[PDB]
RNA sequence: GCAGAGGUUCUAGCUACACCCUCUAUAAAAAACUAAGGACCACACGA
């Protein structure tokens, strides 16, 4: 209820905004292994700025161009450690985000709708699993490299 | 009975009170509940329905085909009518289910998906039937669990419902691009069965002409259901520009591997179906079946793969 | 109370000549599934057909061996050959011969006729030759035989599929014809290797059911 | 009959324009006599709307310019 | 009876109220389906005021949850009973023991997806042979309250109805003692000065067991009362 | 569906008549919600 | 005990056995458990629920 | 191909019997037994009761003085007895018992053709000593169970549960004839439990029949 | 058929969500037909 009522007002009201800002998306390492690959953390998402290889001034992926499979399985192949996105977080629209800056509606495979609630979808995806959680030296490298 | 008697501010505050007890959230007419039932034979784009609930949800519909056919003059007349159930009412109705899409509707509705479409098909009982596929989208047992119905009304109403609210139309949930629809209990079990292979089982060693040969063996009871058999197979790639070619080869497999590629459409390949396809497997399987071939060919895919489960975990006898 | 709902056609889905869909509405509760099964195994474990059952290459003698110039081994040569639809006459075996050279694929249409064999299927394809100096040549032997003969029962040995049909699969819904009860809707989909029509085969298959009940019929 | 409405969306890839439209397909269908170009296989409205846009020939630029044609004729029926 | 059980069927059948418990032992003189006579033996009597014992078991008998408690006599003439045994097998009871449900032969396997996660099939030879087949008491209560201009009357005169419905109602606009009426049918004729008679509520179904009357002191009753 | 009674009204009559339009109309309950903000001391209106 | 229960039936001391499809009429391989198990009748009738 | 015949039919004891059919090759046998086993147990013709009528029994859960148990468990009493008529497609069984004893069916007052196969099915036991019993029983034939509650006067008309269906029990085995020199010829053994309201040998019959009219759709006979 | 009354039935029937015909101050040749009310607290149970 508190992550609904929150939300609700946050719709997708624009296509783009032009914005470069964004957040930088790594995979997360908590001490232990990779707990996400970066495939499965970005994948969806428009990019902020264009992600290279290990080769420089390299437009692997544009600066706004969906990560649909393809490009994903292009990412893990070309060796991809960290690839900045376009967040919702960082849109400048008002009274909502664009379509750009959110990405892929992870219902239908292509960009969300321009209109399209994602306040609500994000509060009931989070709310979910609510009744699926709980209540309650020396560094060793692991492998070579 | 020495109680707080309700004032000007209790009805306006708290779970009781007008906010979000007839505002956020209020009942409604054409709805219905029954307990719910499998119906393996179904589709997900269409749910079973009894035949009392159909009658009462779309009284105004009937009556008003009963006006336009002229088979009732008055709507006091056709009302009577569809008191005495006679026989010209049931095929009335009949006309008035054959797109008109219902929102089936579980209690705790705690994500976008507890809420979908679905083509009712009349059916004679008194449990409305929910498709074995979206009980996991539903997190619906069959143990009791009772969903409402709810009848849109409008053509923007059924229009909406059958564009967005379909099962068909939601295969991924809102959460993650997994898919929703998955094969999840008693079907990936007799996929597991399935899929799989003996070192020594019946009919193990012959090279087979393809996954028809491979039926026609296990169906004969000459040919155990998971041996080791080489088949050949007409795998189709789309590696092309949007054009699907042919590879045609000798891979080493299991019967039981052979009888899914049927079922699985053209674009998937044959790597998919050579494990032993558990709960995993086929998720992986639906993910790439969807972002390959894309919607219709996943939701008949998926229906098939279901029957497939169904059909061969049953002669699978998994006591 | 001997009367009972006898099913009438009312669509059969013609696909290609290959395959075919029969489908029966009224029939009767329980009745789809008997039918159904019935015929599944009566034209699936027992019909009179034609197939290869037995194949030799002059050049060869042993299966883990493959001649030169052909891409294809004698394990897959056989198994083209286990599918070529072959309809023969009165006569109840008959050798079929291949010889042939020169680059090109080898075509079902360049066995000999050897009587009034007839293949329903000319352009179906056994091997592929890559040499102009290779030469493949062997004797093909049919039987009308009346179900399937696995090889693993019994020189070449090929598994001999002798029923024409290569898949049934029956599917039994609800059809209320009036307001009834919901009477089994038998629909079957059937694909033949090209012999007979799959309608004439189901007829064929249902013709053998009811002449095994001659005796049975109260006269 | 339908299943699904995919080739729709790829038709119109709004997913909410495409109700719209084909709601006021049927609004025309059923309020008015207007005649469906598809014809119909025993299909209701909200089904055969959908149908006609799946062939491409019906959408929110052809409905509008078509409603905007009768309205045309619609002042110049008077002369 | 259960096939496999605890042995506390017995016990718990017994401590509760829902069978006949013998008293004192005896011989069961007479022994009917709506009650039981057990001839008190002469070393389990008292001297004075002892006879025989009478039991009048509970028939056909609206529960709270509208379900019927039925006892059935279980011993038959002649048959000795002893102090504090089982006489009539009360509701869900058989021969003394708690009979809750009822057994049959169950195979644990997946059948086509009808069984697909907790989903139970029923063959058809459950249904024939009424295994599961339970009575239900439903208890349609009329009242005849105080009306402005007039009360209301309980008489068969009702308008805008048909003579069919009336048929089943005797003369005094009562429904007759074990009539099968149906759904929407109508029981007792009550109409409101100026309609308003009690019908079965849509759906459900059944015979009616009887039908008691209650009247105040000072206005006249009619036939059926 | 809910409690717009003019609303209730002219969708049985649409439906029956074979035109399923919505004539959308307000719930009462919004309009109970008012007088009773209003019964309390707060008056709360609407702009046309 | 339930072993020797078996046993002493012509019953299999496994307690499963082969059965025999309804409708195709092949047995099904990997023999089933079957028993005749106490189970009740919820008062929670669908007749109530509609 | 071989036609089966009746080669033999075992009758084991009164109820059941174990039929033969002997000329069968591969596939025939199973598939042959399931067609019958199906058809048998799906729609035989029995002549189960379908209608009673009590002498002095309102509804179907009261109780009249002197009989042992309720009214409802000599209904469910009388569904089980096995009834088989020849002639006449409907009959009335008139039940006339007096005293103290159990009231079995071999007291029913048959007709001519009507005749009750298990005279010793009890349906219900009179205690008191002037306690008389008359009921009417409405016996007819039918195919299939139909329900009370399925079907289409007097409130003193009580309806029973139709169990039409003759047969209980359907098993057949498939093993190897022994004929005079052949191989892969298999005989069908049918262990058929019925009620004994008919006839084994006219009851395969009549399956077989069944079967073949359904059969006719896609061949002339 | 929109403001009222009458008609062949059955007190009364004028679109009351409601069913047929007449006209603007007058009552009958006519068959299918009729009714528009209804909260809170506790208990137990199911998911
Ligand atoms: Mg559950």
């Amino acid at each position: 209820r508190r992550l609904v009522d929150v939300a609700q007002d946050l719709v997708v009201t624009e296509d783009d905004c032009g914005t470069h800002e964004g957040i930088m998306m790594t995979p997360v390492i908590e001490g232990g292994d990779v707990k996400e690959p970066l495939r499965d953390r970005v994948l969806g998402r428009v990019t902020a700025e264009d992600v290279l290889k290990p080769g420089t001034a390299d437009i692997l992926v544009p600066r706004n161009t969906l990560l649909h499979e393809q490009w994903c399985d292009l990412l893990e192949e070309n060796s991809v450690d960290a690839v900045k996105v376009r967040s919702v977080v960082s849109c400048d629209t008002d009274f909502g985000v664009c379509a750009h800056c959110y990405g892929r509606d992870l219902a239908r495979g292509h960009i969300i709708n321009k209109g399209e609630a994602i306040g609500v979808i994000a509060a009931q995806s989070i709310g979910e699993p609510g009744t699926q959680l709980t209540m309650r030296s020396s560094i060793q490298v692991k492998n070579k490299g | 009975n020495k109680r707080p008697l309700k004032s000007l501010a209790d009805m306006i505050k708290g779970k009781q009170g007008r906010f979000r007890q007839n505002l956020l959230g209020k009942r409604v007419d054409y709805s219905g509940r029954s307990v719910i039932t499998v119906g393996p034979y179904l589709r997900l784009h269409q749910c079973g329905l009894p035949k009392k609930m159909a009658l009462e949800l779309f009284k105004p519909f009937i009556y008003g085909k009963l006006e336009l056919r002229g088979l009732a003059t008055t709507i006091k007349a056709a009302k009577k009518m569809v008191e005495r159930e006679e026989a010209v009412v049931w095929d009335i109705l009949d006309e008035v289910i054959r797109e008109h899409p219902v929102l089936l509707n579980r209690a705790p509705t705690l994500h976008r998906l507890g809420i979908q479409a679905f083509e009712p098909v009349l059916i004679e009982g008194k449990a409305i039937q929910l498709h074995p596929l979206v009980c996991a989208a539903y997190n619906a047992d069959f143990d009791g669990d009772q969903m409402a119905v709810h009848v849109p009304l409008t053509l923007e109403a059924q229009l909406e419902a059958r564009a967005l609210m379909m099962s068909t139309n939601n295969i991924l949930s809102p959460a993650n691009g997994e898919p929703i629809i998955v094969p999840s209990q008693d079907v990936v079990l007799g996929l597991y069965y399935m899929t799989r292979d003996c070192v020594n089982a019946k009919g193990e060693g012959m090279v087979l002409t393809g996954p028809k040969e491979a039926e026609r063996l296990y169906r004969s009871g000459l040919a155990s259901l998971h041996a080791r058999v080489k088949v050949r197979i007409t795998e189709y790639e789309k590696d092309a520009n949007g054009e699907l070619v042919a590879k045609t080869s000798l891979k080493d497999t299991t019967v039981g591997r052979a009888i899914l590629w049927m079922i699985v459409p053209k674009g998937l390949p044959y790597s998919i179906v050579n494990q032993a396809l558990g709960k995993k497997a086929i998720s992986k399987m639906l993910n790439t079946c969807y972002r390959i071939l894309g919607l219709k060919p996943t939701v008949i895919f998926a229906d098939q793969i279901m029957y497939t489960g169904f059909a061969y975990a049953a002669r699978s006898g998994a006591s | 109370v001997t009367e009972f709902l006898k099913p009438r056609l009312v669509d059969i889905e013609q696909v290609s000549s290959t395959h075919a869909k029969v489908t029966l509405e009224p029939l009767e509760r329980g009745f789809g599934h008997t039918l159904g099964n019935a015929l599944r195994r009566i034209l699936l474990s027992s019909m009179p057909g034609c197939a290869v059952t037995e194949v030799e290459i002059d050049g060869v003698l042993h299966e883990y061996s493959t001649k030169e110039g052909v891409q294809e081994d004698i394990l897959e040569i056989l198994l083209n050959l286990k599918g070529l639809a072959v309809r023969v006459q009165g006569k109840d075996e008959v050798i079929l011969t291949l010889n042939k050279s020169g680059i090109g694929p080898v075509t079902a249409a360049d066995i000999t006729h050897d009587g009034d064999v007839e293949i329903v299927k000319p352009q179906h394809v056994i091997c592929h030759l890559t040499d102009e100096n290779a030469s493949i040549s062997m004797r093909i032997k049919v039987q009308r035989g009346r179900g399937y003969v696995p090889a693993s029962t019994r020189r070449l040995l090929v598994d001999a599929c002798y029923s024409p049909v290569e898949r049934i699969a029956y599917n039994v819904e609800a059809a209320r014809v009036e307001q009834r009860t919901d009477l089994d809707k038998l629909v079957i989909e059937m694909e033949t290797n090209g012999t007979i029509d799959p309608e004439e085969a189901i007829r064929r298959a249902a013709t053998i059911l009811a002449e095994q009940l001659e005796a049975f019929v109260d006269l | 009959a339908r299943v699904t409405v995919q080739d729709a969306v790829e038709k119109i890839g709004n997913r909410f324009d495409l109700v719209l439209v084909a709601a006021r397909r049927a609004r025309q269908m059923q309020v008015g006599g207007k005649d469906p170009l598809v014809p119909e296989e025993n299909d209701k409205t909200t089904v055969i709307a959908l149908r006609e846009i799946e062939e491409g020939l019906i959408n929110n630029q052809i409905l509008d310019v078509r409603e905007r044609q009768e309205q045309q004729e619609q002042e110049a029926a008077e002369l | 009876k259960p096939l496999v059980g605890t042995g506390m069927e017995r016990a718990v059948a017994v401590d509760s109220g829902v069978t006949a418990v013998a008293k004192r032992g005896g011989v069961v003189q007479y022994v009917d389906a709506s009650r039981i006579v057990i001839k008190v033996n002469e070393d389990e009597m008292y001297p004075g005021e002892a006879g025989i014992d009478i039991y009048n078991l509970t028939k056909y008998t609206r529960s709270n949850q509208n379900t019927c408690i039925n006892q059935m006599p279980c011993v038959s003439l002649g048959e000795p009973v002893e102090r504090g045994d089982v006489l009539a097998d009360g509701p869900s009871t058989d021969l003394g023991e708690l009979a809750l449900g009822q057994n049959m032969r169950v195979a644990f396997m997946p059948w086509n997806g009808y069984n697909f996660e907790d989903s139970i099939l029923v063959s058809e030879r459950v249904v024939q042979e009424d295994r599961f087949t339970t009575i239900h008491i439903q208890e349609l209560a009329c009242v005849s309250r105080d009306t402005k201009l007039g009360p209301e009357e309980i008489t068969a005169d009702i308008p805008n109805v048909g003579e069919a419905a009336l048929s089943k109602l005797d003369e005094s606009g009562i429904v007759y003692i074990g009539a099968e009426v149906t759904g929407g049918d109508i029981l007792v004729g009550k109409v409101t000065p100026k309609d308003s008679s009690l019908r079965v509520p849509n759906g459900v179904s059944g015979t009616v067991i009887d039908v008691q009357v209650f009247t105040r002191d000072g206005v006249e009753k009619d036939k059926r009362a | 569906k809910s409690d717009d009674v003019n609303g209730r009204t002219k969708m049985y009559k649409n439906i029956v008549d074979g035109n399923h339009q919505m004539e959308p109309g307000m719930p009462e309950s919004f309009n109970v919600l008012l007088k009773e903000i209003r019964s309390l001391g707060i008056n709360i209106e609407l702009e046309d | 005990e339930i072993k020797e229960l078996l046993k002493l039936g012509d019953l299999p001391t496994s307690g499963q056995i082969r059965l025999y499809d309804g409708r195709t009429g092949e047995q099904f391989e990997r023999p089933v458990t079957v028993g005749y198990m106490y189970m009740l009748k919820l008062n929670h009738l669908v007749d109530d629920k509609m």
